[PDB]
């Protein structure tokens, strides 16, 4: 709870914090905001939160329901033979096409940092990023 | 302008299960979902191991931007079929469509309960749902 | 875990039937044409995979195909296969869109395997092959047998828009029972670990669910309580099954049309008594022993003087604990279930006194003195007999004192240590088995209808055909049972088809029937059979396993069905069972067949002052050796009664498949699964359903399906629907042998139906382009929809990726 406050003060202009820095603060804090959270907090307070509203946002970004079973849903969908593996190109195409799509270098960099071989255990990939 | 590459790309990986290569049978479905029809001889001249880039180039050349579903109904000519007849033809030609998919089609293209389906309306609805 | 024997036998089941049509009129390979083949380095390297998917390459010749493997992913390398190693492929077909294997265009072996695999992998484990239902163990809770799912399968208006399920079988059986006043039997079979116990239990729970109440709840509770009790006393942990049923189970039930069990009956046969005395390593005895020693409270321990699970001669000390089994919690449940079977507190104490006495008797050591009890165990022997309410002096006399008849005079002698140990063991096995049968007999007196069953739901739960390399008497009895049930299966298929033909005026001359009566005779016939010569050798004063084999070999030379063995022809023989030749080893056949307590020890037990122990062998005859003392003689009597009952019912068959020997979800072992498809007659059921005039639709359905064969003929107001179909078939090109017109239905051979489909598609050539584009466009939309479901999950992966990027 202390780190929350220092991170806020690094990025706060005029006592308010922008949503982009509040999302950077939240990742620095080990949380995983998505554009869904960022849209919910825009509807309420706009693009600049007070420390009180910034706290509410960090609260929204908790996502307790986050586990391997949940994250693998899109990868398993394309694993037709249930091998538990997908290629790097398969996962790059998934990550850069739908949702809060990553860029192509972002997806590549994330798969290369997990393994050096082409076929990825997507259950272990999702576990590894969950920390 | 009307660039189609992002849609061509997403459709490829939809039929290929996100692999950069697509099997020939899956490639025929992919191209058909954009109204593209090849003859038997054109089919023979295709590469055996079709990858994303080949499709992106083939789609640009073969897709009809003015009349995407010209092979359902051609505006440049001077059309209606009874529902149970239309369903019969789908089943005769051995369609992959389940009973539910057929129902979404029928209420999409025909909102009313008319005893009879406008093929021009089908090409209209499907151009919108690209 | 795939042995070479399995690869060998699996490869013999594989047959090439239909031929591949990979080339067009011009002689060119259809672009992208896919086949299944059993030739692939993937198969050489992974014994789990029997077939792979390839595409035939442009340039292939007819005598020799050039293919490239596409699934599982390969190298892209072209290679050559002989056409007899190519099978047709059901490309572009959703396996989840219908439930019978027979609706596939190609039903060859690799197609069948793949259809079940992709259903299995999407957690649809039930598939029909009319009349058989196929159930593949998922080895996990799928969650589709809850009370909510029972209510859904029972209360849905039209039975046919739900996927196949065991509940579908229960619902149909009960609907026919109440619809036409006809008894039904549900036969669950398959090998250890295939899920038979769960199927049986799920169907009972369906039957016990009532729309609104069961006033006979007292009796249904006793019946549902039989499951924990029957498992404790009759189930054991083997190497391949933590809960293997070691007896055959038959139940008769009376069930209200809206659910609810009103009456019942339970029958248990061929209990594996030998398991009471010894168990292999990493195997246990019956659960009740461990449940009792681990679960009994201190007062119960004091009472019966119980020691630890590791402290008993009859229980394997190295295997007393099973992963994932709480024997103590199971004892609490068994005690409650015994109370729910309306056994008193003192009935239950007697039951466990006897179990304690069996265990204690196993600890008594004998010595060579002639035989004697060790003096250190004179108290242990005495306590064991008190625990079983037997006369310890008289039990002693029958175990150590021998009475032979020499000439015609009785002579008192002594059993030696080995023979006296066989007597002590026999007493332990016999008391255990009769105690198990007494519990069932008692339960039946609470749940059976006084006048017997007028109309009932039968339920059989058994091993299917069992084939090891060394097969003993236990496998013979199992395999005789499954020959009788095979006759039941082909009888019902033929009777139903013959009735359909006769009801529509079709000729029944071309119906096919593969009778297995000749192998049933060679196994069971009263004069000239294996079971006859087994009985004879058992009654013979000097009978031997080898003599038994010899009498068979010289008296059964009159049918293929008996084949004298090649290597070690004595003590070995082969039977031409319906599923193939099975080799049996006659060692201990006589020993095993005579493993029944007889003689004076039985009369001592009947003179127990305790009324339960009096009833254990009540009515049993005193014993020379009689055929009432032989397991095989008594079993064929049981089995014939059982089959006469079942034969008078409408049968339902659930064939249970074990997909791998590792107890692992989503693991598919093609050779093992193919061997079970063959053994459970599933492949036979597909063949049987395609023979003769297999297509049958009514005039109005035939006209709706084949309208465009001859659209003018079918859209004619002048001619009736019977004549319209005649005009279609007469003008279509079909030969007269490919169709017949019934009273109300068009009858097509399978070949004729596929030609008629291809003729109609040629008439609709000008819709090909239009229907392809409509289909594909909707396919794209359904694929995006399937992706849209999962985007919330993907947003979490992307969120955690961007988090990890910040941490760097
Ligand atoms: C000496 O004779 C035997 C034969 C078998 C057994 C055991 N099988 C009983 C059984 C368990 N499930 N299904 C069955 C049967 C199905 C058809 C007939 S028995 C445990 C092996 C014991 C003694």
């Amino acid at each position: 709870e202390s780190d929350v406050r220092i991170y806020f003060n690094e990025k706060s202009s005029g006592g308010k914090i922008s949503i982009d820095n509040a999302s950077y603060n939240a990742r620095k804090l080990g949380l995983a905001p998505s554009s869904i959270d960022e849209k919910k907090i825009k509807e309420l307070y706009g693009d600049n939160l007070t420390y009180e509203q910034y706290l509410e946002y960090l609260s929204i970004c908790v996502h307790d329901k986050d586990n391997v079973e949940e994250l693998i849903k899109m990868f398993a969908h394309f694993d037709n033979n249930c091998t538990g593996y997908l290629t790097k190109s398969q996962m790059k195409n998934i990550l850069t096409t739908w949702g809060d799509a990553l860029t192509d270098q972002e997806a590549i960099d994330a798969l290369n940092a997990f393994s050096s071989e082409d076929n990825i255990d997507y259950k272990l990939f999702c576990e590894d990023i969950l920390q | 302008a009307s660039d189609m590459e992002e849609k061509f790309r997403e459709a490829f990986i939809l039929f290929s299960s996100c692999s950069d290569h697509i099997e020939m049978y899956k490639f025929f479905e992919l191209m058909n979902s954009f109204g593209i029809i090849l003859t038997n001889d054109e089919k023979a001249a295709l590469p055996n191991d079709i990858n994303m880039d080949y499709w992106l180039n083939f789609a640009k050349k073969h897709y009809n931007y003015e009349q995407p579903f010209k092979h359902i109904n051609n505006v440049n000519e001077q059309v209606q079929i009874k529902i149970d007849n239309f369903l019969g033809i789908m089943k005769a030609l051995d369609t992959r469509l389940t009973e539910s998919d057929l129902n979404i089609l029928l209420q999409i293209t025909n909102p009313e309960n008319k005893s009879t389906l406008n093929l021009k309306t089908v090409s209209q609805k499907l151009t919108e749902s690209i | 875990a795939v042995t070479n024997e399995e690869i060998k036998t699996a490869s013999k089941i594989v047959r090439r039937v239909s031929n591949v049509e990979a080339f067009d009129k011009s002689g060119s390979v259809f672009k992208g044409y896919q086949i299944w083949t059993d030739i692939s380095p993937t198969i050489e390297n992974d014994p789990n995979i029997m077939f792979v998917k390839c595409v035939v390459q442009q340039g292939s010749k007819k005598e020799k195909l050039t293919v490239v493997q596409i699934d599982p992913p390969g190298t892209g390398t072209p290679y050559d296969i002989d056409p007899t190693h190519a099978w047709n492929c059901n490309s572009q077909v959703d396996p989840m869109s219908f439930g019978d294997i027979g609706l596939l265009n190609h039903t060859n072996i690799p197609c069948v395997l793949d259809f079940l695999k992709h259903r299995y992998l999407k957690n649809q484990i039930y598939t029909t092959a009319v009349p058989l239902i196929v159930a593949i163990n998922p080895y996990k809770d799928l969650g589709n047998t809850t009370n909510e799912w029972i209510r859904r399968y029972r209360d849905t208006a039209d039975h046919t828009k739900l996927p196949p399920h065991v509940f579908t079988c229960a619902r149909e059986a009960l609907s026919n029972l109440h619809g036409v006043n006809k008894s039904q039997t549900i036969i669950v079979s398959g090998e250890s670990g295939a899920g038979k116990t769960e199927a049986t239990k799920q169907i009972m729970r369906y039957f016990a669910s009532s729309k609104s109440g069961n006033m006979d709840l007292r009796i249904q509770t006793a019946i549902m309580a039989a499951n924990p009790v029957l498992e404790a006393f009759g189930n054991a942990k083997t190497i391949r099954n933590n809960n293997s049923s070691r007896f055959g189970r038959f139940m008769q039930l009376v069930i209200s049309h809206e659910g609810g069990i009103r009456y019942g009956s339970v029958v248990a046969f061929l209990l594996e008594k030998s398991r009471i005395i010894t168990q292999d390593d990493n195997e246990r005895s019956y659960h009740i022993f461990y449940q009792f020693l681990k679960g009994a409270n201190s007062t119960m321990k004091s009472k019966f003087g119980l020691k630890g699970v590791t402290e008993y001669k009859l229980l394997n000390p190295n295997s007393t604990e099973v992963s994932g089994v709480d024997d103590v919690k199971d004892f609490e449940e068994v005690i409650e279930s015994l109370k729910n079977m309306e056994l008193s507190e003192s009935d239950i104490e007697v039951i466990f006194s006897i179990v304690a006495g069996i265990l204690t008797l196993g600890n008594v050591r004998l010595i060579e003195k002639a035989a004697a009890i060790m003096d250190e165990d004179m108290g242990v022997f005495n306590k064991a007999c008190e625990l079983m309410y037997l006369d310890p002096e008289l039990i002693k006399r029958e175990i150590l004192i021998k009475v032979t008849v020499a000439g015609g005079t009785k002579i008192e002698g002594r059993w030696n240590k080995n023979d006296a140990e066989v007597l002590k063991s026999s007493l332990c096995k016999a008391m255990y088995e009769k105690l198990f049968l007494w519990i069932i007999r008692h339960l039946n007196s609470r749940i059976e209808p006084e006048g017997g069953f007028k109309t009932f739901m039968g339920m059989l739960d058994i091993f299917g055909f069992e084939v090891f390399k060394n097969n003993s008497l236990e496998q013979l009895f199992i395999n005789i049972t499954n020959e009788m049930l095979q006759k039941n299966f082909v009888d019902i298929v033929f009777e139903r088809e013959s009735k359909l033909y006769k009801d529509e005026g079709i000729s029944t001359a071309e119906l096919k029937y593969t009778s297995n009566k000749e192998v049933i005779n060679v196994l069971c016939e009263k004069g000239k059979s294996v079971l006859s010569y087994l009985e004879d050798q058992c009654l013979a004063p000097g009978g031997t396993d080898e003599k038994f084999v010899s009498s068979c070999a010289t008296n059964l030379k009159e049918n293929n069905k008996f084949t004298p063995a090649k290597v070690a022809s004595n003590k070995n023989f082969i039977i031409q069972h319906t599923i193939g030749p099975i080799q049996y080893c006659a060692e201990s056949f006589l020993l095993k067949n005579k493993d029944v307590l007889r003689g004076d020890l039985v009369e001592v037990i009947k003179d127990s002052p305790n009324p339960i122990v009096q009833q254990l062998f009540e009515g049993q005859v005193i014993e020379k050796i009689a055929k009432g003392s032989l397991i095989g003689s008594q079993f064929l009597n049981q089995l014939t009664s059982l089959m006469n009952l079942i034969n008078s019912t409408e049968p339902h068959f659930i064939r249970c498949i074990k997909p791998n020997e590792n107890k692992k979800p989503l693991e598919w072992c093609e050779p093992k699964i193919l061997i079970q498809l063959h053994a459970l007659s599933i492949l036979e059921a597909l063949v049987l359903r395609q023979l003769g005039y297999s297509y049958r639709r009514t005039f109005e359905e035939f006209l709706y399906q084949y309208k465009f064969v001859d659209i003018a003929a079918a859209e004619d107001s002048s001619v009736e629907n019977q004549n319209k179909c005649v005009n279609i078939l007469k003008l279509s090109g079909l030969s007269e042998s490919m169709y017949k017109i019934g009273k109300s239905m068009v009858f097509l051979k399978q070949e004729g139906a596929k030609i008629l489909t291809k003729i109609q598609r040629e008439k609709l050539v000008e819709w090909e382009n239009c229907v392809s584009v409509i289909e594909a466009a909707i396919l794209k939309h359904k694929y995006k929809q399937k992706v849209n479901k999962n985007i919330p999950s993907l947003l979490r992966v992307q969120a955690h990726i961007r988090k990890k990027m910040v941490a760097q």
